[PDB]
RNA sequence: CGCGGGGUGGAGCAGCCUGGUAGCUCGUCGGGCUCAUAACCCGAAGAUCGUCGGUUCAAAUCCGGCCCCCGCAACCA
RNA sequence: CCAGGGCUACACACGUGCUACAAUGGCGCAUACAAAGAGAAGCGACCUCGCGAGAGCAAGCGGACCUCAUAAAGUGCGUCGUAGUCCGGAUUGGAGUCUGCAACUCGACUCCAUGAAGUCGGAAUCGCUAGUAAUCGUGGAUCAGAAUGCCACGGUGAAUAC
RNA sequence: UCCUCCUAAAGAGUAACGGAGGAGCACGAAGGUUGGCUAAUCCUGGUCGGACAUCAGGAGGUUAGUGCAAUGGCAUAAGCC
């Protein structure tokens, strides 16, 4: 995988998350980044990321991390 | 007729002082060894079985008993009295040479051995093993075989519990997951 | 001819006998025979007991045979229990590496079907 | 036992590369020669540094660092 | 109602009355050939044997019932 | 106008390629012979770090000078001796590198482990009449990055034509 | 024609185009006899090994087995080596 200068997310999802946690759990956040990073402190939230016709509810884990939040939402269906 | 006297010399007193044992009788003892294999594709090739008997021979001391099948089915297409299986029933003074051989250094040579299983009891303290290659053993010269037929050992015992019959092998270092 | 979970060959070189090793290639080899003190041209019969000890603890420091497959089980596995894109993948028995899944696959699809 | 139909059970000396010095008897032939034995396999530390391998998170952190 | 005989890939036939084996010819699907279709060539699938029960280690094949099917008989007054 | 997604989907069918199925071959070490083209937010030496993609510092060149650039088949020694093999190198797990706002859908390459089908292909069927076929490398265009395609270039170099 | 059960009314016997099934052999060991054995079906546990091969145990108590139908019998076994 790429990127070793920094593990990347979108500077609207940190803020996002950051003011997010601080304050405490509350709703999925509507999230089309799915390219950003999962970081430590998103574990708990419950944010939605945009498979293409609409956001499919994740909630974060431990493992959930060093992926990619694109990963957890499939975007072609088939059967 | 070494975990022979290892059994009487030690363990025979580890164990009364776990479940406070009255008379030295009520501690389990290790009866047989009964080492089968159930070879089954003897049906097509008569050598096979007889190959088979050579392996169980080697890996034990004594010749073992050619098993018939006891009722004839449809399934794998036998009948009564057809030579299906191999068995040796060795207890007494090799019993206690092919046990020490066995965990000592059989078990250590099993493919990826990480923990044998402690839930593999009767209810009644007879333990059973089943090894899946017969290489396991150092009885066995590696260009000699030409099939991975393994054999499962069985080992019995007098206690009346599981949990009571763990701790007689476990007394032994046996290796348990 | 005993080292490891399993490998025995013979009539074989010592770079080439321990690619039968899981877990250790042709690079590794060398690095073994060359940390060892062994020279890659000759064979195990040629070899002596007291040299083959030697390379029983070499390849002990890498992870080999069954704690290479379960480790490989565990990433496998660990994939398929997140739900993810790869993990869909995986279940699914089709390509992971944004291949192509059209005309192609045939080794991760298995062989053809009727319709 | 029954006599000539068995194969013969003869005493010899087991070596592993360990340094485990150990007879015993079985129908090999002359010697052995042996890898482990109940002593020196690791299952007491396999378990250990087998059941201890998950770690995602400190992962992350050992990447990014801060 | 009596009496033999039947009922097997989509079709028509073997294998069935000597218990462990499912063939043949067309048709179907796939690929060739041709400008294309047919014909032709090369591969492939497709029947648990009317149905429900027995007997048996095992039933398309043995035996019994029940549901269609042919052939034969229902005569003397 | 904008963020995502999609054009990369996959029971399957065909077309055009590439890599194979090895011993006229595979992997290692000694080392010889091209042509053509390219380059300024360009091509980027010597270096020095790296197992390697590459990474820092920067030489020169709008070029018969400078750079991408050691051509590879080819010899010469070694070693494997016909094995699903030291053949094939798919497929995957892990660790990375560069480009780029960004690499999960969906890049390329690198390392490590992995080591599938495949033992020359049914009916059919295609190109090719000499520096041609075959076979080895090489470059360019489009291009941030992304060729087994396309367009060019030269190595060795046949058979056969009643 | 022959054997078994019922019809058959607790001795024997007892009919009908009454109700149900068999036989027209097998066997040189499947006979004799001495010595030993004890069965089905499960439930567990166990390499492939599955619903079912072989092993180990338990629970069962003849639920089996008896060359061939049925009835009567069989552990002292007439069953199995
Ligand atoms: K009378
Ligand atoms: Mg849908
Ligand atoms: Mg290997
Ligand atoms: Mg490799
Ligand atoms: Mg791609
Ligand atoms: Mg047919
Ligand atoms: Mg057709
Ligand atoms: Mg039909
Ligand atoms: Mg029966
Ligand atoms: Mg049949
Ligand atoms: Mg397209
Ligand atoms: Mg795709
Ligand atoms: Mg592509
Ligand atoms: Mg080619
Ligand atoms: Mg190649
Ligand atoms: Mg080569
Ligand atoms: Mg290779
Ligand atoms: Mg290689
Ligand atoms: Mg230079
Ligand atoms: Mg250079
Ligand atoms: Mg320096
Ligand atoms: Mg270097
Ligand atoms: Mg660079
Ligand atoms: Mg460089
Ligand atoms: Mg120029
Ligand atoms: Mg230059
Ligand atoms: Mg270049
Ligand atoms: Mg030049
Ligand atoms: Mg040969
Ligand atoms: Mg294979
Ligand atoms: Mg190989
Ligand atoms: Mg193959
Ligand atoms: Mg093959
Ligand atoms: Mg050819
Ligand atoms: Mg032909
Ligand atoms: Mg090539
Ligand atoms: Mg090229
Ligand atoms: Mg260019
Ligand atoms: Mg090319
Ligand atoms: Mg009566
Ligand atoms: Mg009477
Ligand atoms: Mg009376
Ligand atoms: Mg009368
Ligand atoms: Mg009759
Ligand atoms: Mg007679
Ligand atoms: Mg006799
Ligand atoms: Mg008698
Ligand atoms: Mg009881
Ligand atoms: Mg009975
Ligand atoms: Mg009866
Ligand atoms: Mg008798
Ligand atoms: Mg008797």
């Amino acid at each position: 995988r790429s990127l070793k200068k920094g593990p990347f997310i979108d500077l609207h999802l940190l803020k996002k998350v950051e003011k997010a946690v601080e304050s405490g759990d509350k709703k999925p956040l509507r999230t089309w980044s799915r390219r950003s990073t999962i970081f430590p402190n998103m574990i708990g939230l419950t944010i939605a990321v945009h498979n293409g016709r609409q956001h499919v509810p994740v909630f974060v884990t431990d493992e959930m991390v060093g992926h990619k939040l694109g990963e957890f939402a499939p975007t072609r269906t088939y059967r | 007729a070494k975990l022979h006297d290892y059994y009487k010399d030690e363990v025979v007193k580890k164990l009364m002082t776990e479940f406070n044992y009255n008379s030295v009788m009520q501690v389990p003892r290790v009866e047989k060894i009964t080492l089968n294999m159930g070879v089954g594709e003897a049906i097509a090739d008569k050598k096979l079985l007889d190959n088979a008997a050579a392996d169980l021979a080697a890996i034990s001391g004594q010749k073992p008993l050619i098993t018939k099948a006891r009722k004839s089915v449809a399934g794998f297409k036998i009948r009564q009295g057809y030579p299906i299986g191999c068995k040796v029933t060795l207890r007494g003074e090799r019993m206690w040479e092919f046990f020490e051989r066995l965990i000592t250094i059989a078990v250590p040579r099993i493919r990826d051995f990480r923990g044998l299983s402690a839930k593999s009891f009767d209810g009644r303290g007879n333990y059973s093993m089943g090894v899946r290659e017969q290489i396991i053993f150092p009885e066995i010269d590696y260009d000699k075989v030409d099939r991975v037929r393994g054999l499962d050992i069985t080992i019995t015992t007098t206690a009346k519990s599981d949990e009571e019959g763990r701790a007689l092998l476990a007394a032994f270092d046996f290796p348990f997951r | 001819a005993r080292i490891a979970g399993i490998n025995i060959p013979d009539h074989k070189h010592a770079v080439i006998a321990l690619t039968s090793i899981y877990g250790v290639g042709k690079t590794r080899s060398k690095a073994i025979l060359a940390a060892a003190g062994i020279a890659e041209d000759v064979k195990i019969s040629e070899l002596s007991e007291g040299q083959i000890d030697t390379l029983r603890d070499e390849v002990a420091k890498f992870v080999v045979e069954g704690d290479l497959r379960r480790e490989i089980s565990m990433s496998i596995k660990r994939l398929m229990d997140l739900g993810c894109y790869r993990g869909l993948r995986h279940r699914r028995g089709l390509p992971v590496r944004g291949q192509r899944t059209k005309t192609n696959a045939r080794t991760r699809k298995g062989p053809r079907k009727p319709i | 036992m029954k006599k000539d139909i068995h194969p013969k059970y003869e005493e010899i000396t087991a070596s592993c590369s360990c340094g485990n010095v150990m007879k015993i008897r079985s129908t090999v032939g002359h010697d052995l020669n042996l890898d482990v034995c109940s002593k020196c396999h690791p299952f007491f530390t396999g378990k250990q540094r087998d059941v201890a391998t998950g770690g995602r998170v400190d992962r992350f952190n050992k990447r990014f660092n801060i």
